[PDB]
């Protein structure tokens, strides 16, 4: 579906982000979609990722 | 123990001084709000992204 050739795919699962591309927050942290600990703790004091 | 705590010393959780049960404190709904606008050269029309 990601229309991503094969080296892409495995650069794509070699880098884990850290977990902090995600922006929304309502819905219980978007049901754990977004890594409770680290992102709703730090933009509950006001820090928003774009 | 009759208050809990989070990294940035804030109180996620509290125990009820009379039922005894624990309550879970988390913040009410905030975030940025953004004005498109087109110009005022051009029109007076706004979209908020909130």
């Amino acid at each position: 579906p990601s229309k991503r050739s094969p080296i892409e795919d495995l650069l794509f699962n070699k880098v884990t982000l850290a977990d902090a591309g995600f922006i929304k927050q309502y819905g219980d942290c978007l049901g754990d979609i977004a890594a409770r600990d680290l992102i709703c703790a730090q933009k509950f004091n006001g820090l928003t990722v774009l | 123990q009759q208050f809990g705590r989070d990294i940035a010393d804030t109180t996620d959780a509290v125990r009820d001084p009379q039922t005894l049960e624990i309550l879970d404190i988390t913040p009410c709904s905030f975030g940025g709000v953004s004005v498109i606008t087109p110009g005022t050269n051009t029109s007076n029309q706004v979209a908020v992204l909130y």
